């Protein structure tokens, strides 16, 4: 209440525009959580982040930040979050996920690009979002087409510092892309003050490696039948993952992983042994982007996994750990090159691990949703398919943008392949 | 005694099956309405044991069991061509590809992309605009079909009115966007395999230049059903009495 | 005896200005053959000295002199508001933003996307179908608009389609599209600078909730022409008569 | 008849192929043959397109019959000065037609830009004779589709990639010599020819001078009236990318003498009132010749083109070395000159603009890009709002392969030109 909206004040955010982004929220959350029955109790702390999504967290990075520490904000998971961290700095991932500030950001990128770009633009100009109006920097990469020009748009309105991803896997690549690490590991230190030694970035490695550990525990819980707990409740867990505390937040995630130890050990689950066991794979679905799960879950599917940014791509990894600096900055740039990313050519490995998932988590149809205009997967996404036809695995392949009223034509196509599995 | 309702984006249809096996069939514009035009249809129906609804409305409606355009679709154009397994649906706003296998059961599907979503009304719009006062066998003759965007119906739009700005004749536009929508719909209609015939229904389908134009393209016989606006009706109503 | 014609997509107009200054005008739907529109305009007007033409049919009309109608739409809406800079004209295809000197004269000016393209004839053709018979009130007093996709028309339909099949208010539909419309138009009309002050003209600033949710989405002062429909071919008209 | 052999030879779809070419003729009939004033040495060139599928596909031909080797290319950073240095081809296959268009989206997405799709649909059509003849394409890591496409295009036609860096700091430049390096260890392998001093410095030789002919007659654009239509050197430029160096060169090169002369008595293809227009964005490959058919039809005539169908393509020679190991690298510095909208930042592009505006007597830029292109369309704020600060004209297009959306870009077009009159 009244709190929240004077820091929202000293960050100046537009506050009426904010209220009527956040307007509609409450009402999405409780018909796609709230009243969906059989969450596990241990939910309730990620219910909690939800309903103060601009407060507390905020208020935090606020504070650390008259602390003389930093706030950087990220978009892409192969920033370094080890480095930030080591420094006593935060880091944040604002991935856009809102229709809201789509039009906005229209207005300095084309309407045929990314909505996840879009959106993230539109929130920066329109002063929206508290994180983005909090964060000292945006440390930026060259990934897809879209996002690399856009930093250069952005830098007029936050310092972007842009890290130059390689596009193969090579060893030039690989010695490419630890020079890109140091001369990042540089950058921080001289914004932050604080030097990095073997006690703070080996601290910062273990923070961060937690916090996989965590997501991976709950991962692994997904592939027991009956399904422990439904995908979208995982899947918001893994967007706030880019936004808590990382010590916080691997705690709560963990608190979980022993509740649904508890469902696993008595055959408890929240859908019937018959229901269709889905794996989702294509771009990241950044909070509050819900939709394909909800429509796949409230047809009486299970999502058992999402090969994604906001997924397994994100935790699966984890850093090997050095006795010095330099092989900890080695271990880290070796770390986010396992991330099996379309933007690399070419990415045979992201098929492996499709197939890998499919058998574990014993899926029985792979839904490849990838955002509009997202060349990467879109293209990439042929290879896929015909790789899965091959191999006898059903697949249905939807594209969609951040508008939530498209819903009958993609519960359609939902439907019928659910139908068709079943 | 047992009903399939096909709550589609422009029309509603009913079949309903006897006991001899018989059935009867009605359509309805669904006016944006499909509650309105489902009771419209069930009036005076007499007793039915089971009810099957398809389609955009069957979100709504309130009673009967839901199943999807694709099952349905494929269940109804089974009982008419067993022998055939492949079938494209041109609706109002959506076109589906299906693959069927020796009862009536899918074996792959495709939909249209969300870019190629509303040919079959604009198709319905641009007709009522310009061609009502044309035969059809002038159109498989036009020599000058012009070329017109594949893209989506907004670039067409945009092309239809540059083209008869400057003079082209109607018959011709007309000509090349039945042409344009045959070539993109053959392409379309091998996605799950090159079919060695194909069914071609739904409404769409009433087009006899269009379902031309789509064997021309592509070189195996297209057959459509004496009432291609019921057949997915008709699955539904055979799965109602199936369950 | 000083005429300006302008031959749009969806609708023609005809201005005549007589040697007092005052002027009459005329409206004829387009019926996508200018060339025809024109000439009923035409006829029964008396000998005209000078001509001007504007719009898609410009040129297949082969008469008088052919200007665009940015550089028109910038003459005519400086007659009547000489001191506001900045002009937007919704059309049936096409959306205009033009910035203008104190001497009417464009400095700069950008038109629609091609995705963008078509947004005019679709709201008419949405409002017939859904039946659009509640006063603007109601629109500007819906608390439950409904946000539509701002992509183009195809995706636009494709949500409607979609929010009707499940049972959404027609009038949460209809005070969403022209919201979500307004938003839109908004934006394209900061795109050569912040106005501190708009004119809003063509047939799409006739629709009062459209000017209403434009105006407080822009923030600034909004004036609209008495009859938007004709300001473009007034344009024409002077410029007619300065040539 | 001769034509129709060699087609068969390559196994190209001889009805397909006839339906493309159908209209084709009657096309260049009314953009090109039918325009008056044009250069008297503009015959070669007619003549060329006249039989684009004859010609030079039976010399490409006869050159795999004694060993050589055609590689196919689709960016102006693949080194065309290695290939030539062993005796092989190189050729450009940009795709610029409507008609492949549905067969590229058989397997990459519709939402994409039309120079791919067209591409790669003539590749799985069999369409084209230049790439049914071709032994190699050379891909390269520049745009999202570009990229992605090279995975599947490889099962059609064995792919090459070069990795080319995303910016141009010294570590850059270090990695783009070495993929220089690399590459040119495969050419070498292909062709079982090495590279020495000798043969590479006539590779680059052979290049340079048909880079210069194409610089002297951009530098005779800046005259008023001007002297050549921007039609026909689209069109010239276009051809550079698959006819034979030396001869194209010579070609060009007997164009600019006749130029000269008109210059000499001040003639010209339009009015010196008409407006000057450059244009900036992306290649317009043959045959898209849309916008500046629709831009001088209208009046204008337009002087320059920042495009790499254009400038971007030959503004940068290659500079001497003594030794191989000298002449790689300054083979990759050329290349890396190239200001294309891939890199980050891409200050350098801006300025060529704002010095093009300034040598060839710019009335007003048009920034023409495909549609989806990202890398041009998201860049395209930046320069306009720089050009708006300079206050120079700026017209932002975007269109595809379809040609009957003319009605819409002539009002944009046609506007712009009445504003800057
Ligand atoms: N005489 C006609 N009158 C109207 N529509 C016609 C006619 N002939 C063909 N059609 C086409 O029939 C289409 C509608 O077919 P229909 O199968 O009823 O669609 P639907 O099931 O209501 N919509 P969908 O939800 O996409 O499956 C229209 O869009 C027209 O293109
Ligand atoms: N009562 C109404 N009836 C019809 N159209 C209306 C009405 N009220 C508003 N409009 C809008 O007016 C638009 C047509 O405006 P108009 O300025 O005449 O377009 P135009 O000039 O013919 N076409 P353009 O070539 O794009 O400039 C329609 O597309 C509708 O969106
Ligand atoms: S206008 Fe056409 S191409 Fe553009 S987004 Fe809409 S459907 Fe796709
Ligand atoms: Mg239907
Ligand atoms: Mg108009
Ligand atoms: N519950
Ligand atoms: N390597
Ligand atoms: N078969
Ligand atoms: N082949
Ligand atoms: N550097």
């Amino acid at each position: 209440g009244m709190d929240n909206r004077e820091l929202w004040k000293v960050l100046n955010v537009d506050l009426e525009k904010h209220d009527e982004f956040l307007a509609p929220v409450p009402a999405v959350y409780r018909e796609l959580f709230l009243n969906r029955p059989n969450r596990p109790r241990a939910m309730a702390y990620f219910d909690a982040v939800v309903g103060d999504i601009h407060g507390i967290r905020v208020h935090e990075l606020y504070n650390l930040k008259q602390e003389g520490k930093k706030v950087f904000a990220t978009f892409c998971v192969y920033v370094p979050e080890e480095i930030i961290n080591a420094t006593g700095s935060a880091c944040i991932g604002l991935c856009g996920g809102a229709q809201y500030t789509v039009p906005a950001g229209e207005t300095v990128l084309p309407r045929n690009l990314c909505p996840l770009i879009k959106s993230a633009m539109g929130f920066k100009i329109e002063r929206i979002c508290p994180y983005f109006q909090v964060a000292d920097y945006v440390v930026g990469e060259t990934t897809c087409d879209g996002k690399k020009k856009a930093w250069e748009i952005l830098n007029e309105y936050i310092p972007v510092y842009v890290m130059e991803l390689p596009q193969k896997k090579e060893e030039r690549d690989r010695k490419f892309w630890e020079e890109e690490i140091k001369d990042f590991a540089q950058f921080v230190e001289e914004k932050t003050g604080v030097k990095l030694n073997a006690e703070n970035l080996r601290a910062g490695i273990e923070k961060i490696n937690k916090k996989r550990k965590a997501l991976k525990r709950l991962s692994d819980l997904r592939k027991h039948n009956p399904a422990p707990i439904h995908g979208l409740d995982v899947l918001l867990i893994n967007q706030l993952a880019f936004f808590d505390d990382p010590e916080r937040f691997a705690t709560k995630v963990n608190e979980l992983c022993d509740e649904l130890e508890e469902r696993v050990a008595k055959g408890e689950g929240v859908v019937s042994k018959d229901a269709p066991r889905i794996l989702i794979t294509g771009t990241p679905q950044p909070i509050p982007h819900w939709k394909i799960h909800a429509l796949i879950e409230g047809a009486g599917g299970v999502v058992v996994g999402e090969e994604t940014c906001i997924g397994e791509r994100y935790f699966k990894d984890l850093v090997e750990p050095a006795a010095d600096v330099e092989g900890m900055l080695k271990n880290i740039a070796a770390r986010s090159l396992k991330v099996n990313c379309a933007c690399f050519t070419p990415n045979t490995g992201r098929l492996e691990d499709i197939l890998s998932m499919v058998q574990k988590l014993q899926v029985d149809g792979v839904i490849h949703y990838s955002l509009q205009f997202c060349q990467p997967y879109g293209v990439e996404s042929y290879l896929v398919g015909r790789e899965l036809e091959r191999r006898n695995i059903p697949f249905l392949k939807l594209e969609s943008d951040f508008s939530e009223e498209d819903q009958g034509q993609l519960k359609t196509r939902i439907e019928a392949f659910l139908e068709m599995i079943k | 005694m047992f009903a399939g309702l096909d709550l589609g984006s422009t029309n509603s249809k009913l079949v309903i099956i006897k006991e001899d096996g018989s059935y009867t069939f009605k359509v309805v514009p669904t006016r944006y309405e499909p509650v309105k035009a489902g009771e419209l249809l069930l009036k005076n129906t007499g007793e039915i044991r089971n009810l099957v609804v398809t389609g955009y409305g069957r979100v709504a409606f309130n009673r009967g069991k839901v199943v999807t355009e694709i099952t349905c679709q494929a269940r109804g154009c089974h009982e008419l061509f067993p022998e055939v397994d492949y079938i494209l649906d041109l609706g109002g706003q959506d076109a589906k590809i299906i693959k069927k296998d020796g009862q009536g059961r899918v074996v792959n599907f495709l939909m249209n992309d969300k870019c190629a979503a509303g040919t079959g009304r604009f198709l319905e719009i641009i007709l009522t605009a310009i061609g009502d006062d044309y035969r059809d066998e002038d159109l498989i003759n036009e020599e000058n079909a012009v070329p017109i965007n594949s893209m989506c119906t907004v670039f067409a739009e945009s092309e239809v009115i540059s083209l008869l700005a400057r003079g082209t004749s109607k018959r011709a536009v007309i000509a090349g966007l039945f042409k344009t929508t045959a070539k993109r719909l053959a392409k379309f209609a091998e996605s799950l395999g090159k079919p060695r015939k194909l069914i071609f229904t739904g409404g769409g389908a009433k087009y006899p230049a269009l379902r031309l134009f789509l064997q021309k393209e592509m070189g195996v016989e297209v057959v459509v059903p004496p009432e291609p606006s019921v057949t997915a009706a008709l699955g539904a109503a055979l799965i109602a009495r199936e369950t």
